[PDB]
């Protein structure tokens, strides 16, 4: 089978170190360009490491020294030595396999490294309160790890609901915001109340939202 | 007596980097501060000597190669140096001593279409040595399964094409370059 | 060595005929690989030399290209082929992507509804003061939201998210937050939520007053 198997991500404090393992099965490590990818949280791709065939390497700038290519011919292995993270090298991190001329035909699977300082806190819940459709949202902030659920009215309420990706944040902590639009003529009679829950913190918590 | 450099320079057709051209001198008084002046020159560097007390020497054997790369590869022709023409194509020694000479020769290179005449090796499972040329053009096995000498998945032709079109930037433009070696 | 794509995003439906652009900084002749990305997944590679096509691909993939400005081309789109598409410069050494063209599901342009939410109560007790801004439910999707705090404009405090298209109206909805100390905020009076689409004549300022 064609296939780059990768581990070793998950979730490590700044200035930590991690190893990423890639698995390679249909092509040897040894006798090819084997490279280094990375996707930021919505960003494009983006060059770390390669390494060639007879042990050249070579490193993107911004990682030059904390960042260590190798392999092991025996358990055909390419590894990803990751020294003195930083929050700006959390990333999606992709292993591939490069015939310079015919493209890069053969990706793993991918595998996600998170750097952050954070160490599992639930979220505050702050009400969007609304003005004179209205909107009205729930702001889950500061958070860790991912994720957490949002619903309204105990499940009640679903059509027009909004909850927007989590951006985690340069405190390290996740943060995102949920909104739903409802008809105007019933703020001041209808309840709204959104329910947000973060089971790695054991964290349910209802907010009423009203102007 | 003197020295033939205008053979190996003003040579009409030039050879590809992973096949490169090694000529011997066994001659007189060779003029290197003139070859500094002699044409303009985008790289002139020397690893081991002052270009200006050439002239004021002669030596136990010299060497000049030829072959053309791409600009942004000229760099590698040098001690010390990684890369896909270094590690597969030309090395130098570390303790290489002598001088480099390189121009830009995209009138006589290139065609409009795209000059094809010029390869390099680009699979190789190892490095090569110093002032090694390999030749084969047998098929490169990327994979566990072996090839028997047939293209295919994991069975890759070793040479690739440069394309030399008139269009390109300098980095991707065909560069002639000439080793001097003592 | 660096690559641009024209379409940051492109709207396009199933059947139609798409077409995708990348422009290099200087000339490097049919140096270019284009690859497929869906949500979540590894990118596929589909064209490499600019203009073969990688095997097992669906032959309604095209690449042409020479020099500095390259086209990938959909024949008929299909269901499937809605992704995000990245150009490369064939290479070992450094790796020049492009910066990406994501292809939208198309829906008649639809102007989105522009929401201001001060910061509340209970976040200022903690020290800390976050004015949203909610644009919902507009289709093209380029949208430019500017902040503006006693109507000086403020630049960089603010983050976007976006919902990815969705799967029942074709839309988009974004929303922009600013940070800002509690200090910060009683320090000023108005705050208010500009944004420009394609679907209002003219740019919609949302806004507030600090102690109403």
């Amino acid at each position: 089978e064609v296939q780059l198997v990768e581990s070793g991500g998950g979730l490590i404090q700044p200035g930590g170190s991690l190893r990423l393992s890639c698995a390679a099965s249909g092509l040897t490590v040894s006798s090819n360009y084997m490279t280094w990818v990375r996707q930021a949280p919505g960003k494009g791709l983006e060059w770390v490491s390669v390494i060639y065939s007879g042990g050249s390497t070579f490193y993107a700038e911004s990682v030059k020294g904390r960042f260590t290519i190798s392999r092991d011919n025996s358990k055909n292995t390419l590894y990803l030595q990751m020294n003195s993270l930083r929050a700006e090298d959390t990333a999606v991190y992709y292993c591939a396999r490069d015939l310079v001329v015919y493209g890069m035909d053969v990706w793993g699977q991918g595998t996600t490294v998170i750097v952050s300082s954070a160490s599992t806190k639930g979220p505050s819940v702050f009400p969007l309160a609304p003005s004179s459709t209205a909107a009205l949202g729930c702001l889950v902030k500061d958070y860790f790890p991912e994720p957490v659920t949002v619903s309204w009215n105990s499940g009640a309420l679903t059509s027009g609901v909004h909850t927007f990706p989590a951006v985690l944040q340069s405190s390290g902590l996740y943060s995102l915001s949920s909104v739903v639009t409802v008809p105007s003529s019933s703020l001041g009679t209808q309840t709204y109340i959104c329910n947000v829950n973060h089971k790695p913190s054991n964290t349910k918590v209802d907010k009423k939202v009203e102007p | 007596n003197l020295c033939p450099f205008g053979e190996v320079f003003n040579a009409t057709r030039f050879a590809s980097v992973y096949a490169w051209n090694r000529k011997r001198i066994s001659n007189c008084v060779a003029d290197y501060s003139v070859l500094y002046n002699s044409a303009s020159f985008s790289t002139f560097k020397c690893y081991g000597v002052s270009p200006t007390k050439l002239n004021d020497l002669c030596f136990t054997n010299v060497y000049a190669d030829s072959f053309v790369i791409r600009g942004d590869e000229v760099r590698q022709i040098a001690p010390g140096q990684t890369g896909k023409i270094a590690d597969y194509n030309y090395k130098l020694p570390d303790d290489f001593t002598g001088c480099v000479i390189a121009w830009n020769s995209n009138n006589l290179d290139s065609k409009v279409g795209g000059n094809y005449n010029y390869l390099y090796r680009l699979f190789r499972k190892s490095n090569l040595k110093p002032f090694e040329r390999d030749i084969s053009t047998e098929i490169y096995q990327a994979g566990s399964t072996p090839c028997n000498g047939v293209e295919g998945f994991n069975c890759y032709f070793p040479l690739q094409s440069y394309g030399f079109q008139p269009t390109n930037g300098v980095g991707y433009q065909p560069y002639r370059v000439v080793v001097l070696s003592f | 060595i660096q690559l641009t794509q024209s379409p940051s995003f492109l709207s396009a439906s199933v059947g139609d005929r798409v077409t995708i652009t990348c422009r290099a900084s200087q000339g490097i002749s049919s140096d270019l690989a284009w690859y497929q990305q869906k949500p979540g997944k590894a990118p596929k590679l589909l064209i490499y030399a600019a203009s073969t096509l990688q095997s097992g691909v669906p032959s309604r993939f095209s690449g042409s290209g020479s020099g500095t400005e390259f086209t990938l081309t959909i024949s008929s789109l299909q269901p499937e082929d809605f992704a995000t598409y990245y150009c490369q410069q064939l290479n070992s050494h450094p790796l020049a992507f492009g910066p990406g063209t994501k292809v939208d599901i198309k829906r008649t342009v639809a102007a989105p509804s522009v929401f201001i939410f001060p910061p509340s109560d209970e976040q200022l007790k903690s020290g800390t003061a976050s004015v949203v801004c909610l644009l919902n439910n507009f289709y093209p999707r380029e949208a430019k939201v500017q902040w503006k705090v006693d109507n000086a404009l403020q630049s960089g405090n603010s983050q976007e998210s976006v919902t990815e298209q969705d799967s029942k109206d074709s839309t988009y909805s974004l929303s922009s937050t600013l940070t800002l100390s509690k200090a910060d905020y009683e320090k000023h009076k108005v705050y208010a939520c500009e944004v420009t689409h394609q679907g209002l004549s003219s740019p919609v300022t949302k806004s507030f007053n600090r102690g109403e």
